[PDB]
């Protein structure tokens, strides 16, 4: 017995970390937060409907300004919209129709798209010629690109279905770092607010904390019974929320190394597609497969509002940087801007 | 010169009971037709707002909503019996009712030619403006067609007054009536029957090619063809409901035509009111027929 | 980016002349194009504007009806045909770029210019000539005033600042009163409060000499300033 | 042969992961409580802003 001895050692180590996680669990968040006041019904009206795509929308990303948003649909078109005036600033024609992810640079100078083409293509919006052109096609991935997010204008972290995430230097076009450890297609990636750490959600039903500079996983979070389809970091960056196809969302803590609360209901049996917190981290919005989009209070797991405005699968969801609007994008080629009305 | 007391039964029996019955069957018809139309029109607007293939069914949904816009004056006159309303107010009723009727029958026959043109010819690949040009023509041809029922119409006293039709030229009157019957009830029924015979023969041909060209089994054909009656019943019901619902008004028109010469053929104005109520009820289930499979009573 | 122009010169009064603006180096089919003219020994003045795809066309009331403007985007050329040229239309005509989306900078690149020598209400902007004998290493503030509040309700303040070197075409310094144009040094700055605007230079060098113009952009009748000239 | 190298990489990865001094949940949730209750006056969805200052009006 050669492989059996150290594989045993491996399950002994994982049991050790399990009892360490269990030992540090002083109390559950639900009882700790049972003394706080409930948010109550949250009514959001669709202030703007961004019509214009002619195919299912697979991803949307707000610009740092909180006014421009990029949207990617399988019509082969990536459109930058002006949310305030429902106008289309640009409509980039994608080389491949199959787009599964879209990103907006923190500066706003660039946007990126990825998909079954297996390449993340960076587009330079600010050009002297006056047209948006592909600056760099990052092509070193074996599997489809699931989510791509920019740290700077030169560095972008991309998640793929080859079970690996990679940090890319746009100028050279080479992966500075490759993150390996997932045994299943990575479907989602969220960076820390400080952009020092990122959490990746995969079909192996595990989410791993990775550090961009060290190059490898720091922590692994388990507890989902099905593939994680969406992941989002809490505003502080000490927590993240994961949405899976078992119709449940879980809040994990990077310091307690374990989950804290689970957001599920017997009325919902459709898997999550995209999640995102509010500005203060009190509202965890989640887009579901049943055409709806619940608004979970991320402190008591009490469902506090539903955004029912779509007729197909809600695929993307994003709250602005100032937290003053929520944009949902579903498979009926319509984006919708929501905000609370007083 | 008894002409015809349109909606003016001078001597009713148990009018207290009779007038009450007419008013009730009429407000219920108004309620159901208006509710169904405001539900179906907003549903189809929401569907088309999502970029649904341009359609003509909303034209039917607004035409039959306009159809029930004249029944308030109808049951207002049903009590009074004598048409107290002024001639100009009286012209409007007979003119709009026969503008909606000839815009409903013609859109029902245009919806069924658009459907046998797509499910057969333009399978998936017709100008919205081309359909728009047909649509505006339908509303127009209908208004122009029933214009003779506004010009050759005038109230005349009897005993105490009735809003009958003057129609000075009897040969012209019969020519217009036959051209209205053969161009607003005959050829639309023919094209509807022809179109729904095609959407059937093509479906039966596809199923037979499935069962004789791909070498299916008899047990399998019955686990796939579980909708053949479901589709059949649906479209046969469409055709027969159209015919059996729009036939009474045409046969009443023809019998009051032959009254023009056969004055001996005493006919009941109450019968005319009843067939008019039936034609009003036609607008009550047009949303039901064209939104049947969408919602089977929830 | 390059905008070369052809046509224009000695025109007898009452005649006609067509001016061509050949655009090469950018997507000409997606740029709104304006024509601006500058009378000799005088400031600039707007002439005409044609939107992308010729959808919307405007003219200045001085030349409205007499001038016509058209673009040929397959060959990337903008045209201006003038009829019945009087003695007041003698000026150097500039063919400028302009693109209008959120965050865009209109009036990016100005044309070379062609001299026109014909022989034998609205918003007005006021700025004194103010020929300041400046020296390299001086902080100078250039102020121009508007007859109306330039600040629109959406938040923008449609004021544009232009710099024209002696013997060269104008360029964009600051657009919307606070946004620096891409290409100019950071030393330029601007501010305002709806009226009585100013442009501040902190590290004035020997290159920042010429005439400074300020322009409104709320309504299409457009008006420049008199022009502040900096020497020494 | 090749699997022993990745197994060794995994065991050192777990060894470096285990050497983390984790804080208690009570101290960890208290910081999250302070963050949620101290930034509620600025959040525009927990406490909506009046429409006078709302740019999505
Ligand atoms: C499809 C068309 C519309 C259907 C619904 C119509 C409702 C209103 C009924 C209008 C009937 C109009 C004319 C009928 C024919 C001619 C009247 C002439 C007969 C009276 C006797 C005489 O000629 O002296």
């Amino acid at each position: 017995s050669e492989l059996d001895q150290l594989r045993q050692e491996a399950e002994q180590l994982k049991n050790q970390i399990r009892d360490a996680r269990k030992a540090c669990a002083d109390a559950t968040l639900s009882q700790i937060t049972n003394n706080i006041d409930p948010v109550g019904r949250i009514q959001m009206r669709t202030r703007r409907t961004l019509r214009g795509h002619l195919a299912k929308i697979y991803a949307m990303h707000w610009g740092t300004d909180s006014r421009l948003l990029v949207s990617a649909s399988q019509d082969g078109k990536l459109i930058i919209w002006d949310s305030y005036t429902t106008n289309k600033v640009h409509a980039i024609p994608l080389r491949s129709s199959w787009v599964m992810t879209c990103a907006y640079a923190p500066s706003g100078n660039y946007v990126a798209c990825g998909g079954l083409d297996n390449i993340c293509s960076i587009y330079n919006l600010k050009t002297r010629e006056g047209n948006v052109r592909v600056s760099r096609e990052l092509a070193g991935h074996t599997g489809y690109l699931s989510c791509c997010r920019f740290l700077d204008d030169n560095q972008i972290v991309t998640s793929s279905g080859d079970t690996t995430c990679a940090l890319w230097d746009i100028e050279t076009g080479q992966q500075t770092t490759t993150f390996t450890g997932h045994t299943g297609d990575v479907m989602s990636l969220s960076l820390a607010p400080d952009t020092r750490l990122f959490v990746s959600g995969a079909c192996d039903a595990s989410a791993k904390l990775w550090d961009v500079r060290e190059g490898m996983c720091r922590q692994t979070f388990t507890g989902h019974e099905s593939d994680i389809n969406a992941i989002c970091f809490f505003p502080n960056g000490n927590a993240f929320a994961t949405g899976s196809d078992d119709a449940t969302c879980r809040l994990f803590d990077l310091r307690a190394d374990q989950e804290l609360m689970t957001y599920s209901h017997d009325n919902i049996i459709c898997g999550i597609t995209s999640v995102s917190f509010s500005k203060s981290g009190r509202l965890l919005l989640a887009g579901y497969d049943d055409f709806n989009c619940n608004v979970w209070d991320a402190l008591k797991a009490d469902r506090a509002g539903v955004l029912a405005g779509h007729d197909n699968r809600v695929s993307c969801l994003g709250v602005t940087d100032d937290g003053m609007a929520v944009a949902t994008g579903s498979w009926d080629s319509f984006l919708k801007i929501w905000n609370g009305s007083s | 010169r008894t002409r015809f007391p349109f909606f003016s039964d001078v001597k009713g029996d148990h009018r207290l009971v009779l007038a009450a019955v007419e008013t009730t069957v009429l407000v219920l018809i108004f309620a159901v037709s208006l509710l169904g139309n405001v539900c179906a029109l907003v549903l189809v607007a929401r569907r088309r707002r999502r970029g649904a293939t341009a359609c003509l069914v909303l034209n039917l949904f607004c035409a039959d909503l306009l159809f029930i816009s004249a029944i308030p004056l109808v049951l207002a006159v049903r009590w009074t019996e004598a048409w107290l309303l002024g001639p100009v107010a009286c012209h409007l009723l007979f003119y709009v009712m026969t503008l909606s009727g000839s815009v409903t029958i013609l859109t029902l026959a245009a919806v069924s030619l658009e459907r046998m043109v797509c499910i057969v010819h333009l399978q998936r690949g017709p100008g919205r403006r081309a359909r728009a040009v047909l649509l505006a023509l339908i509303w127009g041809y209908s208004a122009v067609a029933a214009l003779p029922l506004c010009v050759f119409f005038r109230v005349v006293p009897q005993r105490i007054s009735i809003c009958t039709l003057i129609w000075p030229t009897i040969p012209g009157e019969i020519s217009w009536d036959v051209s209205f019957v053969t161009l607003n009830f005959l050829v639309p029924g023919l094209v509807i029957v022809i179109s729904y015979s095609k959407i059937l023969q093509i479906t039966k041909a596809s199923r037979k090619r499935l069962t004789v060209s791909l070498a299916y089994s008899e047990s399998h054909q019955i686990r796939v063809s579980q909708q053949d009656f479901r589709l059949f019943r649906t479209l046969f019901l469409l055709m027969v409901s159209f015919f059996i619902m729009w036939s009474p008004i045409i046969i009443t028109i023809l019998l009051i035509l032959i009254q023009n010469f056969k004055q001996d053929l005493v006919i009941w104005p109450s019968l005319f009111f009843w067939v008019v109520a039936f034609t009003f009820a036609n607008s009550a289930l047009n949303p039901i027929l064209y939104n049947m499979t969408l919602c089977r009573n929830e | 980016v390059q905008l070369v122009e052809s046509g224009g010169g000695l025109v007898q009064p009452g005649g006609s002349r067509k001016l061509s603006c050949s655009a090469s180096g950018f997507a000409f089919s997606s740029f709104g194009m304006h024509w601006v003219r500058q009378a000799p020994e005088k400031g600039l003045e707007w002439v005409a504007y044609i939107s992308s795809g010729s959808g919307t066309i405007y003219y200045a009331d001085t030349v409205k009806g007499r001038f016509t403007i058209s673009r040929d985007d397959p060959k990337n050329t903008l045209f201006l045909q003038m009829t019945s040229l009087r003695s007041e239309d003698t000026a150097m005509y500039y063919c400028v770029r302009s693109i209008y989306y959120y965050g865009s900078s209109p009036f990016d690149f100005w044309g070379q210019g062609t001299t026109l020598t014909v022989s034998a209400a609205d918003i007005v902007m006021t700025q004194a000539t103010s020929s300041v004998p400046v020296t390299p290493g001086e902080s100078v503030s250039i102020s121009c005033r508007s007859s109306k509040s330039l600040l629109h309700s959406n938040g923008n303040t449609y004021l544009y600042w232009f710099l024209q070197r002696p013997g060269q075409s104008p360029q964009l310094l600051i657009y919307r009163m606070s946004n620096l144009a891409s290409g100019v040094p950071d030393r330029f700055s601007g501010s305002g409060s709806g009226t009585a605007f100013t442009l501040t230079i902190s590290r004035l060098e020997a290159e920042d000499v010429g005439v400074y113009y300020c322009m409104q952009h709320l309504e299409y009748p457009l008006t420049f300033g008199a022009g502040t000239k900096l020497e020494l | 042969t090749a699997s022993i190298a990745q197994a060794r990489k995994l065991v050192e990865q777990l060894k470096m992961e285990a050497n983390i001094d984790r804080i208690k949940v009570s101290k960890a949730a208290a910081d999250l409580m302070a963050y949620c209750e101290a930034h509620a006056k600025e959040d525009p969805l927990l406490t909506p802003v009046p429409a006078s200052e709302n740019p999505f009006r």
